């Protein structure tokens, strides 16, 4: 490969890791680095913004622990009224909706905290401070967890304004997952217009934006005028 | 169904005032079984259809 | 028989109530597992699900 392709391979793997579903090792790593930003920045409103973000992520992490425990407790019940196929599926349908609805509540509590993290960053008014890598990386991590919290529950239209705000920050536009999620969420919205028989202007708007971020994600991961790019070029025509 | 449902044989070997004759007597008999079979099956199909309705 | 078999597949396919399909293979899951929950008591955790295919 070229020196740029080798570098690119390394970077795409780092970006995929960056957007990894949360776990305990990533939690620790994240709060090491987000605190590293608190170190240089020395700003009480940034500290408060991070304190709220961390409370939001803790909501998510505590929920993941709840979901395993709940499923465990259900599995460990003796199911003597389960002699039918429908009754097994019934109890499955009980599990899935209780788990999904509990995750929906955890999502709101996490987003109320993320909203507070943003409201505190909004109070940093000095443009010399808002342009700091410390300000931008925290704002990026708040948006990323926000995007993922909604994405997991299939709330894809809601991810668009946050992905768009995300890619505007400090070269986030060069992140392959950011364009992959934008393209997928736009695809969903295109499909909604096709299923609900909505207006053509919105059909084409959503289709266009899907193709822009499909093409850009492809360009970023494989390189422009690669067999993989050239393929997307002809399809978008 | 129409007359062309079976081998629609007219006339018979020998001298006629027509321009048609039947075929092998044994097959002509077999043909009428075929005629009856083809229509009986169609009626049975209708019978079955009625029972469906 | 063949048509009676097809009629079965059609009953299962089109047997709707309130636009929900109650017999075809949308059980134990379709695009979603969402199925026939009835809320029987006035409070939460007083619930039942029905499935069939």
């Amino acid at each position: 490969l070229t020196e740029d392709q080798k570098k690119k391979k390394k970077e795409i793997m780092e970006q995929e890791s960056l957007w990894k579903n949360p776990d305990f090792k990533g939690y620790n790593k994240t709060f090491q680095e987000l605190h590293q930003l608190s170190k240089t920045f020395a700003n009480n409103q940034f500290r408060l913004a991070l304190s709220n973000y961390q409370s939001g992520v803790n909501t998510i992490m505590k929920n993941r622990d709840w979901v395993e425990q709940y499923r465990k407790e259900e599995a460990e019940k003796k199911r003597l009224d389960e002699k039918w196929y429908w009754q097994k599926v019934d109890r499955k349908a009980r599990e899935e909706r209780v788990v999904y609805r509990e995750k929906m509540k955890a999502k709101q509590d996490a987003l109320n905290y993320f909203s507070k993290a943003i409201n505190h960053l909004d109070e940093i008014k000095n443009p010399d401070l808002r342009e700091r890598p410390e300000f931008k990386r925290l704002l990026s991590d708040v948006y990323r967890s926000w995007i993922m919290a909604e994405y997991d529950l299939q709330n894809l239209p809601q991810t668009i304004p946050i992905l768009e705000l995300y890619i505007e920050i400090d070269d986030n536009e060069k992140e392959y997952p950011a364009h992959k999620y934008l393209a997928s969420a736009y695809s969903f919205e295109e499909n909604m217009i096709k299923k609900t028989k909505g207006p053509d202007d919105m059909l084409f708007k959503y289709r266009y934006k899907k193709n822009v971020h499909l093409l850009r994600a492809t360009e970023l991961k494989y390189g422009k005028d690669s067999p993989e790019y050239k393929h997307i070029v002809n399809v978008i025509n | 169904t129409m007359t062309a449902r079976s081998l629609n044989l007219k006339g018979q070997s020998g001298e006629l005032l027509s321009l048609s004759t039947a075929d092998k007597s044994n097959d002509a008999i077999g043909t009428l079984d075929a005629a009856l079979t083809r229509i009986s099956k169609q009626r049975a199909n209708l019978g079955a259809y009625f029972n469906r309705l | 028989v063949s048509q009676l078999i097809d009629e079965v597949d059609r009953i299962a396919s089109q047997a709707e109530f309130n636009k929900m399909n109650l017999l075809q293979g949308d059980f134990a899951r379709g695009s979603r597992a969402t199925s026939m929950w009835f809320h029987i008591g006035p409070n939460m955790h007083q619930r039942e699900r029905v499935f069939i295919a």
